[PDB]
């Protein structure tokens, strides 16, 4: 009829929540184009070169 | 107007929303898949 007081204690063993592995931004053509705020609407417009028929 | 109102809408939102390049996707997560929208079908403006 002993009766001990003790702390529970928490351990960090290693044991994460597995996540992705991120790999998407580094393939895609990032900021070609950045004066968004200075442009009007918002829209920067890319011009299409013009092609030629003979 | 009231600093203190709920904002109001932008004028440059409107025209962003008016020139019509926002780019709108399919849902990526409906089936079966979406038919394309009609904005990623435009082609591109003759003039600018």
């Amino acid at each position: 009829a002993h009766i001990f007081v003790k702390p529970e204690l928490v351990a960090e063993i290693g044991v994460k929540q597995l996540q992705r592995e991120i790999v998407l931004p580094g393939l895609v053509w990032t900021n070609p184009l950045t004066d968004f705020g200075g442009s009007k609407n918002d829209t920067i417009t890319v011009r299409v070169p013009a092609i030629t028929t003979a | 107007g009231l600093i203190s109102d709920p904002v109001e809408v932008d004028p440059i939102q409107v025209g962003r929303d008016e020139a019509g390049w926002v780019q709108e996707l399919r849902d990526r997560e409906a089936w079966p898949k979406q038919e394309v929208p009609e904005q990623a079908k435009k082609p591109a403006k003759v003039g600018n």
